[PDB]
Order: structure tokens, then C-alpha cells, then sequence
RNA sequence: GGCACCUCGAUGUCGGCUCAUCGCAUCCUGGGGCUGUAGUCGGUCCCAAGGGUUGGGCUGUUCGCCCAUUAAAGCGGUACGCGAGCUGGGUUCAGAACGUCGUGAGACAGUUCGGUCCCUAUCCGUCGCGGGCGCAGGAAAUUUGAGAGGAGCUGUCCUUAGUACGAGAGGACCGGGAUGGACGCACCGCUGGUGUACCAGUUGUUCUGCCAAGGGCAUCGCUGGGUAGCUAUGUGCGGACGGGAUAAGUGCUGAAAGCAUCUAAGCAUGAAGCCCCCCUCAAGAUGAGAUUUCCCAUUCCGCAAGGAAGUAAGAUCCCUGAAAGAUGAUCAGGUUGAUAGGUCUGAGGUGGAAGUGUGGCGACACAUGGAGCUGACAGAUACUAAUCGAUCGAGGACUUAACC
């Protein structure tokens, strides 16, 4: 398989030479560098781990600097790895850029979600709330615990808690335009995560 | 909404094991002599970042 | 979004004036009707002389709503009121002459007959 | 965003207006930390306003700051004292006319005091 | 961000548009294709709104048709708005002229500023 | 229903709302056998619990009956689930009445009108979030996956094809294609909603000595809009293709028992079912895993059992913050720096500021001028604040292989 890692800059709409209107997700991705080529006979499996954008020497520490000095680049802030790629396709230290994708290709997209915080059950899992009138003192409560005979509540009754911050994958997205000059991506749809955040883009396994 | 049993001594201490309060952060004043917080102006010397404040 | 029990204005010569959606068809529980789909309904008030009287269950399609209708180009169509036309099951209207502007969505929903008898199509 | 300061908008706006008038009054404020942090920006846009120093500016700053006495022997009101003296003093530094000095908290409630002075 | 957005959409935003205020009256030509038979339906009306920016800029227009008022909306820079021209210059006060839906019949006067 | 076994030093009783969960004696969807199964439809029976299993009218009603849809409108268990979650319509108080019974006070699983539902969560349990310690040095990252979760639902239309079948009527199996309903996930460009330090108009009163221009209060005084953020009714996507082992079933070969026989030996096929494939968590997995990179094995003491005291890598305290946030935590930053607030330039929004001058008795309208103003938005800018500091944090036991 094939895939890159970038930073989500924004999202807008773009016309596609037919009259219909196509909202798009805008992702800038400076050319990534493979730092380590994970191989089967020592790592138990094959993979490539690669870094996305630079860091200043102030925030760079000595261990990661020594790790990067094999591929002889600037230190990388954002490092992830992919599985299922062609093992001999990528030499260590080479770039991947943006042009390995072409417009019209179905795409698996994965990113962290927008963090929201401690929300109630109403927001968290969207089950309805009680009456707002006719004497109801049950305005926004999260429902009954469960039966009596098991003498305890079961695991996984869905309760108020924190939202967000947990990575989510949208499948079968379609890349509508690639701008290799500015190192930009432009995918139809809506991509999860806050602005200027992590976003990784993969070829769809479907 | 009622304690069904009394809480024993070791349970009480075990709850209170985190209720201890931390020390502040001191730093030696720019003007000599005494102790001061970080990012607070000096109470005694009346100075901060080497500069004097009335 | 035409919804269950919404009162509708009629825009043809079938004699019905105000109809009352029984509920919408399609899936098992359809909470909504947008432009184009058949809704079963009863008639609340009517002209004296008409093919349909007051108070019988009939089948109809809404032809113009006040909530917007979205076309693929990016345009939207919307109106000031809600109207529908009574359709018998031959998928063509009961009245012989309809009034007012009608949306284009009833083209690709196969409705050339009412589209032709429409006085104006936007 | 911007802080709420534990009060709704009416007396909040009255509070900030009163503090910034006090700032122009005596060029040095002792208050709590968060009042100082939200104080800084507003007094320094009034300082930009006074640096602009035209008649639209006079009326705009009149609509926010209040009329105290600032130099009583000259009967100098706060508006004119701003618009004459302080704009001419700080016309050159294109921003950042405020400083925050933090102190130990009060005996009464441990509220973190700050020193605000215009410099 | 908005720098990169406008550079990526400059090639697609249209240019041949007379500048208009949302209290004026227009006719707009659309190239709607019905049965692979391309033809132009003209749409005469009055702007009610002009909202957005970049190519997210959009505007909308009202017309009274057979006693029924209609909203028509478009994005500003679609390829498939063929021709647009101003017929008459309006004088309004509001930026958004929303009350025209309530105001039906003559009492919806738009004054000719002749500017 | 019978018995009276725990509870009368209190175990809250119908129905409804919110929330589920389990069984299968399966309502639909899946696979089959028989048919008095031609085909479209069915009847029964078997395998199958993965998922789903509608809105109204009436009555307190479960239940029913009716209206309209749907593939279907399942049956039951969980103190007739669920009141320290909610409801109080009815039964189950005290008032009052009707019918009836009683000489009467009064009474009726007879009716009718009205009728106080307490609790600051201790421990289990549940949902999130932190600190310590461990993982025979000390750190920064990347991971493996045991093992957990979730999704796992369906219609309609076109074609095959008016083709097989059928005197006819009518109408397919299998296979392709398009599109939808409901759910869930994500997110503001669009449609909008909100938007209480944004803008504009406007009444009363009061205040800034007066006019002008403004301030306060009147639900944000009212009204029309509206940035960011949040958001659905708005937008994008999913439940695809597959593999393996199967259930009911269909078999191939073949004796026991010269035949027969899906059977005992062997070899197959066969489900929305099981395990994977999809998504997420996951080494406290004490079995504490793996990879790469950095720090090195200093100073003293009993010399040695082992301690203590400075440190390296690297962290922390403290400070500026938000894309994160109840606080912790996370992340961006801390003077070789764009972290936040200013300033300037913008986007966008409100929309024609004041002051002038003209016309007009006048309220007013014009030009100056897309002017004036602008919370969160995005670029630059060292202007102001992230200063001096401090604290923590390595020196490593037996054997087999192997070579100083």
C-alpha cells in the first residue's frame, strides 16, 4: 500500500469542471522522509516509519538527533509508520512527497478527533432526554442503571465522560486535486481533527 | 445518601494520603538577602529582574 | 422538510383546499419529506363542487415547500408556503390544471405529466 | 477567548471602564491578576485611540472612559490628560504600553495580586 | 490559511461580474440541461442576500411568480451561471433584506436611486 | 391457583418515560426438506439469536379494536426490569355526591370531582481522568499483539426478460446496475441556528454646563443582522469484497449385511450463523514484550554486606498560552522568539460614522466616502510578558555458548 502524513490546514469547496459543487479538505504536507525501514527478521514484521515536518534545535534532543542522523535530515516532529507497503520500494532517507497520489483515487483517511471534554450522556451518546414539562424532574439524566437481580450494574452502560482526542478513520474518500508545487492535497469530503493538527492519508484497503 | 458503615482509621489515613499540600517554588532574590517566589516581585528587597520597583 | 401531520395547501383543480398528511411513505419510519416524494394524506377543507369531497384519505406528492431544496450545482430552491397535488396511483395527477411555480425535482422523479401541466417550472 | 470576571456584562463593562480610568488617573494600579490581564488590552487600545488623536477619536474615547478629575489644579479631566500628554509621550513605541508585575497574594483570600503600571 | 485558500481558488473564481449590492434587481441566465437539450432559463428578481467570501461567496434572489414568491440561491462563481446584468439600481438601508418574505405585494417597493 | 418457608423494629405496590440486557419455543432478513409446490404467491417443518422489529385515534389501562405505513410491526425473563432515576393518570387515607344496602352510625374489586412522591453517595459497581511503584542501569520515540470493545439492518427501480413457466391470466430463479429508508461516525465550506465586550436603528427617563455627539438603567431596554466557537434539520463516509472451519441440507466411493446404503474408513459441498478480513483500545500481558537512538559506569565510606552526594543524557518546578481542559493531565511555547496580548495589513460582518457644505421653514435627503466601527479569525512586527533561579534524575548478582 501507499500513504503519506500531513498537517490539516483547512477545508473549502472547489468546482470540478462540471457544474456541481464539491466541498474539499485542504491538507498541506511537506515532503516526508523515511527515517527507519523496519524489516521482518528483527522487528517481527515489515514497515517503514517516517517523519513529517521539522523542529528547531532547541526542541530537538540528542537521542532523536542521533536517530535522525542515519537519514541525515532535520529532526522530525511527527513520526508514524505504515504496514503493508512494498518493502523494496523505499530506500531509507528517501522522500515520499505528494505526487504518489493522483486525482480520482479512493483513499482511506485517519486522524485524531476534535477534543470536547466532559460532556453528559445527551451529547456523548445521543440517547434522548425526558420530558421538559408535565412535572418532569428528569430533564437531562442518563437513564436507569439496569435491573435489580444481578445486584450490580453491568459493564458498558454508557455514562458521561470525556469526548474527543481519539483517532478516527473515514473510509473511501476521493482525492480530487493534488498541488505538487505547493505540496498540497485536496480531498472531497470532511476530514476529522482540529486545524493545524495531525492527519495521515492512506490508500484505501477497500 | 448515608454512610452505611463507619470509616476505619486506616481507610481515613489512606484517603488523606493525597490531601497533603505541596511546597511552593522558591528562588533566591536578584537583590541579595532572602527568599522569593518565581515570577513574583520581591517582597523584601522590592525588586524584580534586577530592576527596582518602589 | 414536510413532516407528518403538517397541513398543506393544494395547487390544482381537484377541489381540495387544505390537506392533512397522514404520514409519508418510503421506509418504515420516515421522519421527514423533502421535495418530490409521495405522501399519503387526508383532505381537511375543500370546494363545494369537486372531484374530492371533504375528509377522505388520498395520495399526493408535495410539489413546493418553503424549506430549501438543494441541487448538485450548489443552488437552492425555496418558497413561501407548502403545496401538494393529489395523485392517483397511475403516478399522474387527479386534477386537470395546476397553479403556481413548481420545482425541477419532479423531472428526475418520473413526473413528466404534472411537469407539463405545470404553468411554470423553476 | 476573553474572561468573564465573575459578573455579567453590564457591571463587567462598568468595571473595566472604571479601572482604565483609574489607570490614566494615577499611572499605577494594584489589583488582582486576572483583572490586570484583561485590563492591559483595553487600556492599550484606548492608548492607540489617543495616539490617533483626532475628533472622531475624542468622541470615541469619551464614549468609553469616564470624567474624573486628573490634575485638579489645572482642572485636567482624564480625557484631555490622556489625549494631550500620554499620546505625545508614547507615540513612538507602536504597541506594548503596559507592564504586569506579579506579587504575593492577599491575606484575605489568596487572590494573586498584580502591579499594573503604564510604561 | 486564507492566503493559501485564495491562491488555490484564484484560478476558479470568476471575473465578469458587475458589482452589485443586495438591494438591487437582476436577471440571471442559467444553462440548465433538461434532456441533453441545452437551453437558457432567464430568472428576473431582486437580491435579498449577499454572504460569504472567496468562492464561498454566495448570493440569493427573490421573484414573485404567479402570486408565489420564490427564493433562488447560487454560489457566486459557478461556471453554469451564463450571464448576469443589472437592470435597475436599488436604494435600501439594511445589509440583509430579510423582511421581504413577509412584505408581499406593492408594499415591497425598491426605490430607484439612479446612481 | 394451593402451601405459609424469609420480610410487618417497613422489602413501595399498576401503567407510562429514560435506559437496556438475556433466552429462542423466529415476526422480517439467511439456508434448506416435503407439498394436494407450474411459474407470481404460499402451507408446514428443520438449521439459524447477527441485526432490526412503525407512527397515530380511544381508554389510567397493560390488553384490545381501529387508521395509515413497513421486510416485519415477535414471544417471554431480568422484585409482572428499572421511584435513594422521573411521572402520579388509577387503585391506596382524611372532603363531597349518586345508585344500592342498613332503623343507624356507616358500607360497596360500584361510579364520580378533588387530594404533600424526603435523602448533601460511605463502600462495592459503572464512566472518565490523575499520582506512586514495578517492569536487575538512566532516558526519547516507534511499535508487536495476547486480549477486550463496535459495526454487524434492509427496501425500491432498471436489465437479463414479457424469457423459463404458463390454452390464458400473470409472471420468474440465478446474475449484473442505479438509488433510497433507518442507524452510527466525523465536520462548518455550503443551508441555517445560537452567538449577553460586534455593528446598526429606535422609546422613556437621567447624566456628561447647553446644541450636536455620547454615557447609565429599563429581560442584552426593544428591533434587524452577524465573526469565531458550538451545532443539525446541513455536508462527507460506513455496514464492500473475500478467506477458513462449519449447522440444517445436498453428496462421491463403499462394506458391515455378495444387493442396497452421504457411513462406520476416507473425499466433498453447504448459511445475515463461528473465527478473521473493517474500525478503536491494548505490555500493570507482574508472562511487565520488540526496534532505533543518547548518557556513561564518576566522588567518598566498613575497603568490601551496602550505603550517601554531586552529576550526564533527560526531565521537572515556575511563567505565556490552547487546537487541550472540572482540576490534574495533554499539546504549543518561554529571549537564537511568534506562545499569548498590542501595532500594522487583511478576511468577514454591520453597513453609509462624525465634522463640514448644499438643498429645504421644517422634520430630513444628498457629497465629502463601500465611509466609520469591528470579540474570538490569519500574516508580519521583539513593543509588553514567558528573568535571574532552583529540584529530580545513571554507575548494575549464577550458569551454558563464545571470544579478550
Amino acid at each position: 500500500t501507499k500513504g503519506i502524513l500531513g498537517r490539516k490546514i483547512g477545508m473549502t469547496q472547489v468546482f470540478a469542471e462540471n457544474g456541481d459543487l464539491i466541498p474539499v479538505t485542504v491538507i498541506e504536507a511537506a515532503p516526508n522522509v523515511v527515517l527507519q525501514k523496519k524489516t521482518a527478521e528483527n522487528d517481527g514484521y515489515e514497515a517503514i516509519q517516517l517523519g513529517f515536518d521539522d523542529k528547531r534545535e532547541k526542541l530537538s534532543n540528542k537521542p532523536e538527533k542521533g536517530h535522525v542522523a542515519k537519514a541525515e535530515t532535520a529532526p522530525k516532529r511527527f513520526v508514524k509508520e505504515l504496514r503493508g507497503v512494498e518493502m523494496d520500494a523505499y530506500e531509507v532517507g528517501q522522500e515520499v512527497k505528494v505526487e504518489i497520489f493522483s486525482a480520482g483515487e479512493i483513499v482511506d483517511v485517519t486522524g485524531v478527533s476534535k477534543g470536547k471534554g466532559f460532556q453528559g450522556a445527551i451529547k456523548r451518546h445521543g440517547q434522548s432526554r425526558g420530558p421538559m414539562s408535565h412535572g418532569s424532574r428528569y430533564h437531562r439524566r442518563p437513564g436507569s442503571m439496569g435491573p435489580v437481580d444481578p445486584n450490580r450494574v453491568f459493564k458498558g452502560k454508557l455514562l458521561p465522560g470525556r469526548m474527543g482526542g481519539e483517532q478516527i478513520t473515514v473510509q473511501n474518500l476521493e482525492i480530487v486535486k493534488v498541488d505538487a508545487e505547493r505540496n498540497l492535497l485536496l480531498i472531497k469530503g470532511n476530514v476529522p481533527g482540529a486545524k493545524k493538527s495531525l492527519i495521515t492519508v492512506k490508500s484505501a484497503v477497500k | 445518601a448515608v454512610p452505611f458503615r463507619r470509616t476505619s482509621k486506616m481507610k481515613k489515613r489512606l484517603r488523606r494520603t493525597h490531601f497533603k499540600l505541596n511546597v511552593p517554588g522558591m528562588t533566591e532574590c536578584p537583590s541579595c538577602g532572602e527568599m522569593k517566589l518565581s515570577h513574583r516581585v520581591c517582597k523584601a528587597c522590592g525588586s524584580y529582574n534586577g530592576k527596582d520597583i518602589n | 422538510m414536510i413532516q407528518q401531520e403538517t397541513r398543506l395547501k393544494v395547487a390544482d383543480n381537484s377541489g381540495a383546499r387544505e390537506v392533512l398528511t397522514i404520514k409519508v411513505l418510503g421506509g418504515s419510519g420516515r421522519k421527514t419529506a423533502n421535495i418530490g416524494d409521495v405522501i399519503v394524506c387526508t383532505v381537511k377543507q375543500a370546494t363545494p363542487g369537486g372531484v374530492v369531497k371533504k375528509g377522505e384519505v388520498v395520495k399526493a406528492v408535495i410539489v413546493r415547500t418553503k424549506s430549501g431544496a438543494r441541487r448538485s450545482d450548489g443552488s437552492y430552491i425555496s418558497f413561501d408556503e407548502n403545496a401538494c397535488v393529489i395523485i392517483r396511483d397511475d403516478k399522474s395527477p387527479r386534477g386537470t390544471r395546476i397553479f403556481g411555480p413548481v420545482a425541477r425535482e419532479l423531472r428526475e422523479n418520473n413526473f413528466m405529466k404534472i411537469v407539463s401541466l405545470a404553468p411554470e417550472v423553476i | 477567548s476573553y474572561r468573564k470576571l465573575g459578573r455579567t456584562s453590564a457591571q463587567r463593562k462598568a468595571m473595566l471602564r472604571d479601572l482604565t480610568t483609574d489607570l490614566i488617573i494615577n499611572e499605577r494600579i494594584e489589583t488582582t491578576e486576572t483583572r490586570a490581564k484583561e485590563l492591559r488590552s483595553v487600556v492599550e487600545k484606548m492608548i492607540t485611540l489617543g495616539k490617533r488623536g483626532d475628533l472622531h477619536a475624542r468622541r470615541q474615547a469619551a464614549a468609553y472612559i469616564r470624567n474624573e478629575v486628573a490634575n485638579e489644579e489645572n482642572n485636567q479631566d482624564a480625557l484631555q490628560k490622556l489625549f494631550s500628554d500620554i499620546a505625545t509621550r508614547y507615540e513612538e513605541r507602536q504597541g506594548g504600553y503596559t507592564r504586569i508585575m506579579k506579587l504575593g497574594p492577599r491575606r484575605g483570600d489568596g487572590a494573586p495580586m498584580a502591579i499594573i503600571e503604564l510604561v | 490559511m486564507q492566503k493559501l485558500i485564495e491562491d488555490i481558488t484564484k484560478e476558479q473564481l470568476r471575473t465578469d461580474l458587475p458589482a452589485f449590492r443586495p438591494g438591487d434587481t437582476l436577471r440571471v441566465h442559467v444553462k440548465v440541461v433538461e434532456g441533453n437539450r441545452e437551453r437558457i432559463q432567464i430568472f428576473e428578481g431582486v437580491v435579498i442576500k449577499r454572504r460569504g467570501g472567496g468562492i464561498s461567496e454566495t448570493f440569493t434572489v427573490r421573484k414573485i411568480s404567479y402570486g408565489v414568491g420564490v427564493e433562488r440561491t447560487f454560489p457566486v462563481h459557478t461556471p453554469k451561471i451564463a450571464k448576469i446584468e443589472v437592470v435597475r439600481y436599488g436604494k435600501v438601508r439594511r445589509a440583509k433584506l430579510y423582511y421581504l418574505r413577509e412584505l408581499r405585494g406593492k408594499a415591497a417597493r425598491i426605490k430607484e436611486i439612479r446612481r
